[PDB]
RNA sequence: AGGAUAGUGGCCUACCAUGGUUUCAACGGGUAACGGGGAAUAAGGGUUCGAUUCCGGAGAGGGAGCCUGAGAAACGGCUACCACAUCCAAGGAAGGCAGCAGGCGCGCAAAUUACCCAAUCCUAAUUCAGGGAGGUAGUGACAAUAAAUAACGAUACAGGGCCCAUUCGGGUCUUGUAAUUGGAAUGAGUACAAUGUAAAUACCUUAACGAGGAACAAUUGGAGGGCAAGUCUGGUGCCAGCAGCCGCGGUAAUUCCAGCUCCAAUAGCGUAUAUUAAAGUUGUUGCAGUUAAAAAGCUCGUAGUUGAACUUUGGGCCCGGUUGGCC
């Protein structure tokens, strides 16, 4: 026995000190204030329909070059800025400003990954076409 | 660096890569004869070694 | 809102409620796989001044209102079923393409609302481009 | 507003995923009888293991217990009523001593291979799902029916369905009419 | 063509219908998917009956080909059967009339064409000639 | 002590008494909180959901109030106000889809304005009348279970044997490969035709059909380690890019783009967000605390939690029950 009194009639004081402790995680803390519903530009959500301004770029830290060629875009549900990422080579000319957009996330939960800083998010569609399906190109192409 | 992502580097380089065609193979059967093919290639018309076992051996 | 009556006149055929044919485009020939819909109507309603009155079915030179299927076609449309055929024509009409204004939301957040606007304000009716 | 139906799932896969000679291994166990995929050998495994962990618990609970004497007796009548194993390992500890190759082995596929009439494993998955051979008299298009161990007796063809006779086909008689039209009208 | 075999089995009459109720069992090889209704008539020979006071739903296909199972209901009756025969029974067998009202979504409207009626509604009909066009 | 109440009761009323809950957490706030029977992962010990099939509750745009009736503070009943909103002759009258379809809005997001009481039941004077309760259908890769993508031949070639053992060439059983040329097996579709279904669709059935690589077709990722599969070829040269991490690309790129080959699962694969185990990285079982982050500067003390020993041990008689015993 190291603290934590092992006395069968002691367990709401082991009950508190399990409860109090339970709030240090980088999980727990996050769970319980809804991190997704007051803070974190996705509400809650994997994907969120978006609009797209025009098109900037972002330089890669050290030891890399070759900057990665960004995009920033509001979203529709909250109304506010945010930067993203066409994880691709190519295709950003497909990408048109002012066009719907279809966007997510890395599975990195936020901290960028480990190359181009202040980027969490991805995108899957554009107009209603998917580019993986137009850099894999087979598909349709619409007319603007 | 406001204005650093210029298009002039684009997918560019990825064209400027040749253009080529996949040639045609016969049709692989789909299914249980695939892998009949894949066991008896693997553990039947297998006589090579190289240490215990190289499954492909590209030119050494 | 707008969920918008197609105007159209069957120029064949006894057209039915619960149908499945084909849908074209503005300048289509039906060999390549791009721009040909196929799809389903879903009501097939006749218009008198103001009011309307469903129907099951009708044959030639007959125009009805057509339920639904504004999402599929820009300003003009053709929707066939014997898949040889080719389009109906646009005739390169008359009057008007014709003058520019610039227009803009305030408060720099409608956006969404705009774009949708008069992407379907453009559906809406064909004089407007 | 109404009353449901339930579903089950009866396969689970292994965690580990690489393993280079366990997937080989059930690519011996792949390549001994001619299965299609890697599922059907996950799902055996499956029944292997809940009836093994149905078998643990009798196993831990008391000796001279009903329900051991019930659940152990006729869990393994069952186990022989399929005919995994026979007379000789008949005392309920066998149950956990049983290996994959085992459950295989009572398979529709390899007991036509190994009754003659196939010559291949391959040839047999083939003359189960053409409409082929019933058990008695009834019928089965499934390369997984876990023979009863009660029609051995009386495994063998259709009446109909040629390999099996009583009409020697249909598609001989088109090949039959390449007869009809060369040397016969 | 290979003595298609009517078997019957839990043949159980009832007395309080003047009926039987049985279940058959069909083996046919080398010929399949007879009728509806030629077992009946090779069925009503040997209950000694008559020939159509017998109702059969089934020939349940079993798998491969060559073997169903049936179900017919003979009575002890023959006008007394209509009285209690199911009445889409009858009219597969043909004995009986077809009903032909109007569907659905002219008879529920109908019932909506029937409230705003004040009685009999001629006294409406009167009034409505008078006035228009008054 | 009465007033009402279907009856109990500070439920309400007049008089009188100052009382109720609490450091076992009341009170107050929050709650992406309907409550349970359960569901998911799983050594045991559990963590997290459960709006939703079953039971009970609340509500029918937001709060009130009321009649009829045995049963309502009903809402496909009414009255008034608010907030939405409709028609017109300008006088006025209609109003509740969190029922069933359907359409907006919001949308990461969710299906027909179908048939019909045939079934299970229900209501009414009562077989019948009725029931968008319900069932039948079209959308469906929301989930599961079974399992096609072609079989065996013959030649030839390399063989692997065995024995001729002198092995050029053999008999003998077996693998690939060169598509030479056969003979079968049909079924996904297709439909004479019957069944199924009240009615048809569809499954089970069943004539005439329906196969030689190009068809009647298998995709999605990947090939530095992680982690199984390239030191194969051509390209750009820290550009373009890859990549969940470590890190590659600056002229030979075993990572980029292609092409060949191969790996993994297979009618499915990734992808993203919340998850559970692995996390003996929340731990009661079961963490760490001299230096990796941490033992209040030290002590007193009320709750809380723990707290020495001692008080029928033993001996004997007999009876029945069970398990295993020259048996």
């Amino acid at each position: 026995g190291k603290g934590k009194p092992r006395g069968l009639n002691s367990a709401r004081k082991l009950r508190v000190h399990r409860r109090n402790n339970r709030w240090a995680e980088n999980n727990y803390k996050k769970r319980l204030l809804g991190t997704a519903f007051k803070s974190s530009p996705f509400g809650g959500s994997s994907h969120a329909k978006g609009i797209v301004l025009e098109k900037l770029g972002i330089e890669s830290k050290q030891p890399n070059s070759a900057i990665r060629k960004c995009v920033r875009v509001q979203l529709i549900k909250n109304g506010k800025k945010v930067t993203a990422f066409v994880p691709n080579d190519g295709c950003l000319n497909f990408v048109d400003e002012n066009d719907e957009v279809l966007l997510a996330g890395f599975g990195r939960k936020g901290k960028a990954k480990g190359d181009i800083p202040g980027v969490r998010f991805k995108v899957v569609k554009v107009s209603g076409v998917s580019l993986l399906a137009l850099w894999k190109e087979k598909k349709e192409k619409p007319r603007s | 660096a406001k204005v650093h992502g210029s298009l002039a580097r684009a997918g560019k380089v990825k064209s400027q890569t040749p253009k080529v065609e996949k040639t045609e193979k016969p049709k692989k059967p789909k299914g249980r004869a695939y892998k009949r093919l894949l066991y008896t290639r693997r553990f039947v018309n297998v006589t090579l070694v190289n240490g215990k076992r190289r499954m492909n051996p590209g030119p050494s | 809102k707008g969920r918008f009556y197609a105007f159209g006149r069957v120029f064949a055929g006894t057209v039915k409620s619960g149908q499945k044919v084909r849908i074209q485009g503005p300048n289509y020939v039906p060999g390549k796989k791009d721009d040909l819909f196929i799809k389903a109507i879903q009501r097939v309603v006749l218009m008198m001044g103001r009011f309307v009155e469903p129907i099951d079915d009708c044959p030639a030179g007959n125009i009805i209102g057509l339920v639904g299927i504004d999402q599929f076609l820009l300003k003009t449309g053709t929707l066939t079923t014997s898949e040889t055929a080719h389009n109906m024509k646009v005739m390169k009409f008359s009057v008007s393409p014709v003058v520019q204004v610039a227009v803009e939301v305030k408060n720099a957040n409608d956006l969404p609302k705009l774009v949708e606007g008069l992407k379907r304000l453009s559906k809406s009716d064909p004089c407007v481009l | 507003p109404r009353a449901p139906r339930t579903y089950s799932k009866t396969y689970s896969t292994p965690k580990r995923p690489y393993e280079s000679s366990r997937l080989d291994a059930e690519l011996k166990l792949a390549g001994e009888f001619g299965l299609k995929n890697k599922k059907e050998i996950y799902r055996i495994s499956f029944q292997l293991s809940k009836i093994r962990r149905a078998a643990r618990d009798l196993l831990t609970r008391d000796e001279k217990d009903p329900k051991r004497l019930f659940e152990g007796n006729a869990l393994i009548r069952r186990l022989v009523r399929v005919g995994v194993l026979s007379e000789d390992k008949k005392k309920l500890d066998y149950v956990l001593a049983l290996k994959v190759e085992d459950f295989l082995e009572r398979r529709l596929q390899t007991q036509v291979y190994k009754l003659g009439l196939a010559k291949s494993v391959h040839h047999a998955r083939v003359l189960i799902t053409q409409r082929h051979i019933a058990v008695g008299k009834q019928i089965v298009n499934i390369p997984s029916f876990m023979v009863r161990l009660d029609s051995e007796k009386h495994i063998d063809f259709a009446p109909t369905s040629p390999f099996g006779g009583a009409r020697p086909g249909r598609v001989a008689r088109r090949n039959a009419a390449r007869k009809a039209e060369a040397s016969g009208e | 063509s290979d003595a298609v075999t009517i078997r019957t089995r839990k043949v159980i009459s009832n007395p309080l219908l003047a009926r039987k109720q049985f279940v058959v069992d069909v083996l046919h090889p080398n010929r399949a998917n007879v009728s509806k209704d030629e077992l009946r008539e090779k069925l009503a020979e040997v209950y000694k009956a008559e020939k159509d006071a017998v109702s059969v739903f089934g020939f349940r296909t079993q798998f491969g080909g060559g073997k169903s199972v049936g179900f017919g209901l003979v009575y002890n009756s023959v006008a007394e059967a209509k009285k209690f025969e199911p009445t889409y029974r009858l009219v597969r067998y043909g004995l009986a009339e077809k009903v032909e009202k109007a569907s659905r979504q002219q008879r529920k409207q109908k019932k909506n064409r029937d409230k705003k009626i004040f009685g009999t509604g001629k006294r409406l009909a009167k009034k409505v000639a008078r006035r228009n066009a008054d």
